[PDB]
């Protein structure tokens, strides 16, 4: 509860996030290098 | 009347049989609505019942031309079948007759 | 005031807006796009490639209204139609026209994403910074019921479940049942 109420649940969901936007950024990319 | 039942009733059956016999003919032009409209009873109907409704910004396919105060088309929505567009002369008919 | 405006029996299907176009990383998003409706709906699609600026009616007017009766003739047999826009970057700049197109619209659900995605592109698309998130946010400004289809997903299946089950509610919208 300490840790959590501090910061650590915003490290956690934007990286969480942020990876699977990554993903869904690199998948448009690589269908459109392959068509 | 009697007098009077002998032409009018004989127009609604045959603009059934326009109106049963436009549902497979092909899409010709497709029209954006600006505003609403609901049918009511005194709107000279030639069908009394087979009237369609469109709201503000709405599509419909418009099959054929009934005549000049009546189109004949679908709304572009699930299910729906065709109907009796309101010309923009029929449109334009309606509002002033709520003035006179 | 007219009420009735003659518009297409089949709408054009077109997405802008993600990221301004004529760039690396918006154009090559769509390009992506692009490839999954051709397959999927593939004999009842009308798929063509935009070039002229048709938010006019630069170019004249006669070299715009042919490629906008071209749209008129894919309306014909009743069937689907896609644009490949590369200007189109703004709801209402295709609002003063008589073809009323489908706006999906491509929805990047985070701003910081779209510079990480910038930096991805090499130092080409580096030199290009903020001028993309000028109607990156633009569009963001523009309130989403004015779209027609948002995609906010990131993987490729997510994006595409609502990309081909929006428009077969919309076919069947547009054919009834004999």
């Amino acid at each position: 509860e300490k840790a959590k109420s501090r910061g650590t649940f915003q490290k956690l969901r934007e990286k969480q996030q942020l990876e699977e936007d990554l993903r869904g950024y690199m998948s448009w990319i690589t269908q459109g290098e392959v068509m | 009347q009697g007098p009077h039942m002998a032409l009018r009733k004989e127009a609604e059956r045959q603009a059934l049989a326009q109106l049963e016999k436009a549902k497979t003919k092909p899409v010709a032009f497709a029209v954006r609505t600006n505003v609403g409209y609901n049918p009511s009873p005194g709107d000279e109907v030639p069908v009394e019942g087979v009237a369609i409704t469109f709201e503000p910004k709405d599509f419909l396919h418009i099959k054929e031309k009934y005549n000049n105060d009546w189109w004949i088309g679908r709304l572009v929505k699930e299910g729906c079948e065709v109907g009796f567009i309101p010309s923009p002369v029929k449109l334009d008919s309606l509002r002033l007759l709520q003035e006179q | 005031v007219p009420p009735y405006d003659v518009v297409p029996s089949m709408r054009p299907i077109i997405l802008v807006g993600p990221s301004l176009k004529g760039y690396e990383v918006t154009d090559m998003m769509q390009k992506a796009l692009f490839d999954f409706l051709k397959h999927l709906f593939d004999g009842r699609i009308s798929i063509t490639r935009v070039t002229a600026d048709i938010s006019l009616a630069r170019s004249s007017l006669a070299e715009v209204q042919s490629e906008i009766e071209r749209i008129f003739e894919l309306a014909r047999t009743l069937q689907l139609v896609a644009l490949d826009a590369d200007t189109i970057n703004h709801p209402a700049q295709l609002s003063k026209t008589s073809l009323a197109p489908i706006i999906v619209y491509i929805k990047i659900t985070s701003p910081k994403v779209l510079q990480r995605l910038i930096k991805s592109r090499g130092k080409s698309q580096s030199k290009h910074l903020n001028v993309q998130i000028a109607a990156s946010e633009k569009l963001a400004q523009c309130p989403p019921e004015m779209f027609d289809i948002i995609l906010d997903e990131n993987q490729l299946e997510d994006a595409c479940e609502h990309l081909a089950e929006y428009l077969e509610a919309y076919w069947k919208a547009t054919h009834p049942p004999s």
